[PDB]
RNA sequence: GCCGAGGUGGUGGAAUUGGUAGACACGCUACCUUGAGGUGGUAGUUUACGGGUUCAAGUCCCGUCCUCGGUACCA
RNA sequence: UGGUUGUCGUCAGCUCGUGUCGUGAGAUGUUGGGUUAAGUCCCGCAACGAGCGCAACCCUUGAUCUUAGUUGCCAGCAUUCAGUUGGGCACUCUAAGGUGACUGCCGGUGACAAACCGGAGGAAGGUGGGGAUGACGUCAAAUCAUCAUGCCCCUUAUGACCUGGGCUACACACGUGCUACAAUGGACAGAACAAAGGGCAGCGAAACCGCGAGGUUAAGCCAAUCCCACAAAUCUGUUCUCAGUUCGGAUCGCAGUCUGCAACUCGACUGCGUGAAGCUGGAAUCGCUAGUAAUCGCGGAUCAGCAUGCCGCGGUGAAUACGUUCC
RNA sequence: ACGGUCGCAAGACUGAAACUCAAAGGAAUUGACGGGGGCCCGCACAAGCGGUGGAGCAUGUGGUUUAAUUCGAAGCAACGCG
C-alpha cells in the first residue's frame, strides 16, 4: 500500500530503495551514485546513446 | 545541489555532482552498495562538508525519514507521543489510523 | 496551395552563426529579441567558462544529441489510431532541437534561464538530459511502430 | 412619447447639465455627432443623399 | 393487544465497533459536446429518534415511534 | 409594410433572349479537357449570345520625375540656449500632376492555345500588401424604439409636467475583456525613439504651491508654427533572490482632489494604512499564415464629468504551413 | 372472418362484409440530403504561437428579487449588442 498511495503522492519524495519493483511505481527521474560523484539520469541512460 | 563534494578523510565519494530537483516529482536514489544514499540526504539536510553549495526551499516543510531507528523518544507512551489534541483526534485522527 | 518558404537573418556579433540567430528568434516572449539576446549571450558565455572550450561546439553537440532522426506522425484508418514512423528532414530536424532546448531549459528551473539554458545545453552535451528525453521517447515511439513506414 | 421629448429638449432647463444633445431630424439621443448635430442614422442617409459635404467612403 | 422482522440520500440497498451526506449502482445539480434533447465526458449533495458505554457507535446496551407479516374481537 | 441591415459569403455562383431536344415537368447554354483566386480564360461541344456577379477602374501603401517652399526641411554660409537668425530649395517632408508592373521579357513545360515553373530587370512580380465594393436568393432572421407607416386600441389618458427612485439589485449560471500567478521578474535611477488625430466660451505653455490627484495667474494658438504631448515596452546601471514574497492587487478604513444644482444608492483620480484569491488552470475550447500573432504605449469620438469597451495609431516583433488522412 | 375441402400438425386453397380514406400508386424532372463515390477550396484540419475554461475585477446576458429592476436581440447569424 506505500507502493501504491506514493505513485498517488503529490510530488516531491525522494525515495532511497534497494529494491527494483518498488521503484517501478515511484520513479519518474533517478539519482545513480557511482564513481566520481552522482549521475543524474532521466532514463535508463546506458551504454551512451550517439 | 550546486558543485557538491563530499569525503570522509581520504574516503571520497562526492566531486562537483551538479544537479537541480524541483516540486512535483519522483526522484529515485540509487546505490548498490555504498553511494552515500544515506550520505546524500544528510548533506542535502545538513551542514559537515557538504563543500559546494546545497540550496533548498526555506519555506518547505521536508518530512525525514531514516533508515537507521536510533530516533524515537524512548521509554515514551505513543499517547504522550503522537499529538492528540481533544477528543477524535484520539480516535478520528490517530487510534483508527493506528488499528486500521 | 502549395509549399511556401521563410528566411532568418546571418550573423550574430558575438558567435556569428545563423542558427544562434534562429534561436534568438526563439524564446522571444511579446516581441523582445532584447532579453533573449542577452539571455542568450549570457549563457554561452557561461558554456564558454565553465567548460574550457568555444560554446558553438558545445551548442552544435547538444544539437547532435537532440535532433531526432524518426518523429511519428498520426494515419488513423477505422477506429485504429495508427502512428506511422516519418523520416525526419533535417530543416524539421534543427527546428525541434531548437524548441526542445528553449522548452525544456525554461521548464528546469534555476536562478536565470541564463543559468537553465546554459545547464540544459551542458546536458544535452554529455548526453543525458531533459530535451533528450524526448528524443530518446520519440525514438522508442519509432521503433516499436516501425511496422509500417 | 417623441414630439414631448423633442420639445422639451429644445428648451431652456432648470440648469446647463440638464442640457443634452439629441437629433435634429431623427428624434433620438444616443449617437448624435456634434459636428453635424445630427442623429447617426440619420447622417448615413443624408451622407448616401449627396448633402454633407464633407463625408464620402472611407478607404486608406 | 402479543410474537417475529426491518426502519440509511429522491431509489434499491452492502457495511465482523475503526471514519461515509456517504463507500456501491442509479437518479439530482453545475458545466461541456450537439441546432436543441438522449447517450457520452468533467465537478458536486447526519445511518427512524433520544440518552449512554467507548479514545473511538450504523454497529455494543436501555427506551420511544413507524411499516411489513403471523396470532384475536367482529362482519 | 417601406426604408435600412446581418447570414451563407468575396463564396462563385444566379439567370435571360433566340434556337433545338423532350407529350410534359424540364433540359441546353452553365456540361467535358486543361486552367484560375474566380462560371477567370482557352479548347471541345446543340448552341450562339447576353445580363447580374468575378476581375479592372476608385481610396491607401511600396518608388521615382516635374511643379510648389512656409509654419515644413538644414546640405554646404556664418551667427545659435535652441533651425534661433540671416541664407537655400538642394534633402526629408507636404499635396497636385505624372511615370510606374502589363506574364511585359527570357528559357523550360504544355495542342501550337489558355496557362504554369524557373530566370532577368526592377522600389515593387504575377489579383505587389490592404481597403471600399457584398449577385439571384435563404432564415415570414432583426428593426412599428431612429424614421415613415396600413390596420386595431387608449383618450381629463396607454397623453403631459415635476421631484424621487430604478435601468448599477444578487443566492446563481454564462459570453467578451482587464490584471496577475513572477527572474525574459519587482523596485529605483540614467539615455533614447513614434505615428495618427483633436482644440473657440475650446487646446492651454511657462511660473508658483501641493508627496500626489491637482490648484492660482497666464503666453501662444481658429493651429505643419502653439497646445494636447514628459511616449511605453527598449537599452544601461543599482537593488531583491524564488516566498503567497520587494509577486499580485482584489477588498476595506480614514483624510483628500476635480467635474458639475448636486458623486448616498451611483463618477473618475490621489495619499496613507490593510493587503486577499492566485504558485500557469478538468472536460472542453478560440484567434492568427507576416510587419501577422504576441506584447507596449499613444490618439479620437461619446461627453460638464465618467472606457478595462470601440475606433484608429505607431514601437519591438516571431514560430510554423510536410500536406488534405480527419472535423 | 364464417363455411367448406385438404393436412399428423404448422398451415394451404376458395374468400367476403360492416367500417374507413380521397387518396394509394407507377415512370420521369428539379432540388436537398447520405454514417455514398470523385475533384476542389477557406486559419477549416494538420504544423506552430498565444489564449479562453481555473482566480480577481470590468462589462453584457440569462434566472430570481423587486414599486420599477423600461423596451428591443436569442444557435452559428443574441450575450463590452441598440
Amino acid at each position: 500500500q506505500l507502493e501504491e498511495t506514493l505513485s498517488q503522492y503529490s510530488g516531491t519524495l525522494l525515495a532511497v530503495s534497494h529494491d527494483r519493483y518498488f521503484l517501478e511505481k515511484t520513479t519518474n527521474s533517478k539519482l545513480v551514485i557511482s564513481n566520481n560523484g552522482i549521475e543524474k539520469q532521466l532514463a535508463a541512460a546506458a551504454a551512451a546513446a550517439a | 545541489v550546486q558543485n557538491v563534494t563530499k569525503a570522509f578523510g581520504e574516503r571520497t565519494l562526492f566531486k562537483n555532482a551538479n544537479f537541480t530537483i524541483q516540486h512535483g516529482e519522483k526522484v529515485a536514489i540509487i546505490g548498490p552498495n555504498g553511494s552515500g544514499k544515506t550520505t546524500l540526504l544528510n548533506i542535502i539536510l545538513g551542514q559537515e562538508t557538504a563543500e559546494g553549495s546545497v540550496w533548498v526551499s526555506p519555506s518547505a516543510n521536508i518530512g525525514y525519514l531514516t533508515q537507521e531507528v536510533f530516533d524515537l523518544p524512548l521509554e515514551q507512551t505513543p499517547e504522550e507521543l503522537f499529538e492528540n489534541e481533544t477528543f477524535k483526534a484520539r480516535g478520528h485522527v490517530q487510534n483508527l489510523m493506528r488499528h486500521l | 496551395k502549395g509549399p511556401v518558404a521563410k528566411r532568418d537573418v546571418l550573423p550574430d556579433p558575438i558567435y556569428n552563426s545563423k542558427l544562434v540567430s534562429r534561436l534568438i528568434n526563439k524564446m522571444m516572449i511579446d516581441g523582445k529579441k532584447g532579453k533573449s539576446q542577452t539571455i542568450l549571450y549570457k549563457s554561452f558565455d557561461i558554456i564558454k567558462e565553465r567548460t574550457g572550450n568555444d560554446a558553438m561546439e558545445v551548442f552544435e553537440q547538444a544539437l547532435k544529441n537532440i535532433m531526432p532522426v524518426l518523429e511519428v506522425k498520426a494515419r488513423r484508418v477505422g477506429g485504429a489510431n495508427y502512428q506511422v514512423p516519418v523520416e525526419v528532414r533535417p530543416e524539421r530536424r534543427t527546428t525541434l532541437g531548437l524548441r526542445w532546448l528553449v522548452n525544456y531549459a525554461r521548464l528546469r528551473g534555476e536562478k536565470t534561464m541564463e543559468e537553465r539554458l546554459a545547464n540544459e545545453i551542458l546536458d544535452a552535451a554529455n548526453n543525458t538530459g531533459a530535451a533528450v528525453k524526448k528524443r530518446e521517447d520519440t525514438h522508442k515511439m519509432a521503433e516499436a511502430n516501425k511496422a509500417f513506414a | 412619447a417623441k414630439k414631448s421629448m423633442i420639445a422639451k429638449q429644445q428648451r431652456t432647463p432648470k440648469f446647463k447639465v440638464q442640457e443634452y444633445t439629441r437629433c435634429e431630424r431623427c428624434g433620438r439621443p444616443h449617437s448624435v455627432i456634434r459636428k453635424f448635430k445630427l442623429c447617426r442614422i440619420c447622417f448615413r442617409e443624408l451622407a448616401y443623399k449627396g448633402q454633407i459635404p464633407g463625408v464620402k467612403k472611407a478607404s486608406w
